[PDB]
């Protein structure tokens, strides 16, 4: 049930701007079969790197690409749900993690990070609608401010408002 | 160049002879409780109509409160201050006042409101109609189960009074009966001297009673604290009694940290749609708005660094419910005492530690001046607050998280600091007025605007919200109709 | 059931050479509860980065570290099963992936890689007992030869013996 | 300096007058089938004991095969070559031989083995006792259900013969009855001219019959190919008949690719424990060992670049079963024909495409010379092979994936190329001997060693396996007992 592992952008799909890319489209019941099929590339002639599920058509669209691949257009669509591969999500930070988008969502001390959009416990100025450039989603530690500390999250701990998360840097 | 800071505008104005303890709006009549006096005015023009005096009374211990003792040649003459004013409308439209001069002997009066007087005494070890304290108290009443229920926080000098209690008036309208002993909560006599408690506001939302208090951070802590207190509304007594500390702090978000412990005043309302999202609260939701001050070290004195911040009531309720660890919950120190039998374990009273924090809404705009009174209203989508000042200046600001908005209305009212007690009235077509105290003078201020001429740059005039529909007449900010030609931006 | 996600070294445990490290030890029934607990740091005062399960004692040992953390000793123990965090396994290649050890185990074209130790379809000189330095385990694409192409696997396809896998390089 | 390449050692040796078609070991007697002759020897000393000649027979079409026709003054005298030799032991210990001179008219003989002769004829549209082909065939028999079953691959010049068939001898011992028509498989007459088929080895493992063939890669492909053929062992006929191509190739492992299509010979055995892991096969498991040659372009001619490689029988069985895609499975081209009715869809015969590959075990050690015969045995943990040569050189190598082992035994036998047919016998205490053909001379070679003096460096002598227990006498490799003093490393 790896569907839970892959990253979900709801109400979102992708369109390829490059002709060379090939999309594997097939109607099924649920995105669960899409995830199972892309997981092991079932009948997939390529390196499946994302898939968009359409509930209206109940159809999988499998891609050897995803959002971070160049030449791809992000499209808001309520019937479209985009899913990206974590194993195709770089899980070490380049600099201050300014571009990092992986799903590590726990404080360095080991505390559960709070949802960004929610304001409990702590209200804050940083919001997805306000801040669309960095594209924080629910709890993924980010540094939209580009703070030296790296990606941080507002702790769900009432006592501590915020904490920088722990990532292994790509220290060559 | 920037803004004509103070410009004097003459408005409908009433002046009194004594400081005003209370202001109330009810049925086209303005009810003011001032020292020794009870003024009644026409809402439209601030023309004083009728008043009932309560002049400085004679005091003698032998004389019982209600019956007047003009035969006391041996004893003092002491001034009377109205502790609280209440208006009853579920029954006959009438006014119930209480002053400290008679040890909280409330009197009620059933155009003029001085028509009748009824001294509320019900003659015995404890006094069930010694209602209000003298040095400090807060009162708020609301119709509960067709009987107006009275919520009374009390301060005691350690010299029959209870810290907080709820009493109900008998239909005979003669006095109040404490249904239960847990209907009141008391500080221990040892600590009655220390650990001062003060009340600032009270209200109800969503079937729950909320009081706001400032008092020492802990017993023998030599430091103060702001807390809210919530409990159910049951005539029998205070059952789901809980309190927790509140904190307002602004700091850089990622990881300049200053904290404003001391509360000053507050106001309850509904938000504007733009800011409803700015705080992630529904437009229907009720929100408290608090004004806070920092303290001098281990002092109740407020330094002149003030802030305000908002609180979704659901947020506070949730923090009461689940968001805090069950371990940090501690015993009620000043009620049960540290050496409490039930400490190691309807019935219980609770005390909380990890304060709920909220950030400043004005990003420190007033880290230089002190703030006294607050009021909230909406204009279409927008929401606007009318602030109070320790100096006495008055101003209005469009409240929104989207950057700091300059005071679209600002000037300096009378010499007295702005009193905390205000009443804002909204009439249809987005016209309304604030009733604001300053010493012994009331002021009624329109909502729509106070003269667009207070602008000193084209950019300054452009920030004026569109509901004013006033603009730049090519050299100065005056509206379109008073811009002779069309060169009006 | 993230236990399946984490990487398993059977018959293996770790011992800390640094005093500062703290281990969270507790007896349970199965390593499944160890994985659930380390997953969200349940009662864990640190950034859980690995855990060793002991069947004999039925005890979890949780660590803010793992094999690749410095100052840790690898110990063969049949009653010990070490489990490492994938999200604490760098999933992009440094150079030719010479040190890469992530679990991407599919050819660039999208084919299932064959087990290293097994010889079906294709026998080969590269074996775990022979090659202990690089520490290939079942199917994780490796470059123990350090071939330019990067980590590769011998395809389970009978027609094609081998293929280089597809990794996103840490291209700053 | 390095190794005394050839040193001539005199061993127990038998010489014949005609080339040897076959060599068989059974019950302390060595049975050799040579052109026109049937030699029987003592196993111990290669002393020839008795022989039955089958001299160059007279040929006349009118004369039936079995009855001799010495009355034929009109006609040719043609030489007789024994196609195959078989030994029966489940019944009386007896020897059944077949030669091409009489159109495969087998004869059987029940110390001397020439005691009796029985001409196997059972007198009709098809010939059920025209057993062996002339230009090319392979024979192997084993007791099946108490009747010796005979497996006969046949080559045809397109001039009653079947490509492959299984026949059984009647208890009367007179001839063979084809139980079913599917007991044989035939090439179509159109293609009977083309698409040549040759057989090299046959055997059984795990209740299955395996033949090894070389023939054109496809019909009208103008290119050759090596395949194995497996089918069940049922007297009725060939039911689970399948074939697949085999390839032996060495290339750099990560991603110098040369392929040796043409097979030469093979041997079936069990492995050594060290190499059992080297190939991931159980020690109990049986393994085939194949020697292969490359082809000249579109030729059956083998160039002198040879290799060998091993095959776990389970591996081949699995490749038969599941490892290959069901799509690539194709029709049997030369049986049914491309324009086959059943092509679009016990009964079926199958043909496979994607060849099973195995890598070289000698990493190209013999990309310069050509290899003819093979034999396998074990010495404690170790496994050792005895190779054959197109030149005729003989050598023995410790077979192991752990690096290439130099030939611990090497020299040059007679002028003839080493014939493919060998018989190795292992007696207790790890002493044994190989029986090897070279033209018309047999050679019996010990397993334990052939004279440790063939070494020309101390390092060279150190590589000698410990089972020889021969070492360096401080200047030359001779063993301890013949090292006078103790300076023996």
């Amino acid at each position: 049930n790896t569907i839970h592992e892959f990253k979900k952008s709801a109400k979102t799909t992708l369109i390829k701007i490059d002709p060379a890319l090939k999309i594997k489209t097939k109607k099924v019941n649920t995105a669960d079969q899409c995830a199972n099929r892309c997981t092991r590339n079932k009948g997939l002639p390529f390196t499946c790197k994302a898939f968009v599920f359409d509930k209206a058509r109940k159809q999988c669209l499998w891609f050897p690409f995803n959002s971070m691949s160049s030449g791809v257009k992000k499209e808001f669509g309520h019937e479209f749900d985009l899913y990206e591969n974590k194993d195709y999500i770089r899980n070490c930070i380049i600099g201050k993690g300014r571009s990092y988008k992986g799903t590590v969502s726990i404080t360095k001390s080991g505390i559960k990070c709070q949802p960004w959009s929610s304001m409990i416990p702590h209200e804050h100025s940083f919001l997805p609608s306000s801040y669309r450039g960095k594209d924080l989603q629910e709890n993924y530690c980010r540094n939209p401010r580009g703070e030296e500390g790296g990606p941080w999250c507002f702790t769900s701990n009432p006592e501590v408002r915020y904490e920088v998360c722990d990532i292994p840097q790509c220290s060559e | 160049s920037e803004m004509n800071v103070n410009m004097k505008y003459q408005l409908p104005n009433f002046t009194a002879e004594t400081p005003i303890q209370n202001v109330i709006l009810h049925e086209h009549h303005i009810f003011l409780g001032a020292t020794n006096y009870i003024y009644v005015l026409n809402e439209e023009d601030l023309q004083k109509v009728a008043e009932y005096k309560t002049g400085p009374v004679l005091e003698h211990p032998d004389c019982f409160p209600c019956q007047d003792c003009s035969s006391k040649a041996n004893l003092v003459w002491k001034d009377n201050i109205n502790m609280a004013l209440v208006v009853d409308t579920y029954y006959d439209d009438q006014l119930i006042s209480c002053g400290s001069v008679n040890r909280g002997t409330c009197q009620r009066h059933v155009a003029d409101i001085q028509s009748e007087v009824h001294c509320i005494f019900s003659p015995p070890s404890q006094c069930p109609d010694c209602v209000v304290s003298a040095l400090g108290a807060k009162v708020l009443s609301s119709v509960k189960d067709r009987f107006i229920n009275f919520f009374v926080g009390n301060t005691i000098n350690s010299s029959p009074l209870h810290s907080i209690s709820v009493r109900r008036l008998k239909e005979t309208k003669d006095g109040f009966m404490f249904l239960t002993d847990q209907s009141y909560i008391d500080v221990l006599p040892e600590f009655r001297d220390s650990y001062p408690i003060k009340y600032v506001h009270a209200f109800e939302s969503n079937n729950f009673i909320y009081f706001l208090t400032v008092q020492r951070e802990t017993l023998d802590a030599q430091t103060f604290h702001t807390r809210i207190i919530r409990f159910c509304s049951i005539n029998s007594g205070l059952h789901s009694y809980m309190e927790m500390p509140l904190e307002c702090i602004l700091t850089e978000k990622r990881k300049k940290k200053e904290v404003f412990n001391i509360l000053q005043a507050a106001y309850v309302s509904k938000p504007g749609a733009q800011l409803a999202r700015q705080i992630g609260a529904s437009l229907n939701d009720d929100i408290l708005f608090g004004v806070f001050a920092q303290s001098k070290p281990d002092s109740a004195e407020p330094m002149d660094r003030s802030a305000m911040c908002a609180f979704p009531i659901k947020y506070v309720n949730d923090f009461f419910n689940k968001i805090v660890n069950k371990n940090n919950v501690r015993c009620l120190q000043h009620f049960y005492g540290p050496n409490h039998e039930h400490c190691f374990n309807d019935e219980y009273r609770t005390e909380f530690t990890t304060a709920l924090q909220r950030v400043d809404l004005f990003m420190g705009q007033f880290s230089e001046v002190l703030l006294t009174s607050i009021s909230t209203f909406i204009k279409g989508d927008l929401t606007i607050a009318n602030l109070g000042t320790s100096e006495g200046r008055f101003m209005q600001v469009v409240v929104s998280r989207s950057g700091p908005s300059t005071p679209h209305v600002n000037f300096l009212l009378d010499s007295h600091p702005v009193s905390p007690e205000v009443i804002v009235e909204h009439t249809l077509n987005q016209n309304g007025y604030t009733l604001v105290i300053t010493g012994k003078k009331i002021t009624k201020i329109p909502l729509n605007g106070l003269g667009c001429r207070h602008f000193q740059s084209c950019s300054q005039c452009l920030s004026a919200p569109p509901f004013v529909q006033c603009g730049w007449c090519h050299d100065k900010c005056v509206r379109s109709e008073e811009c002779l030609s069309g060169t009006w931006t």
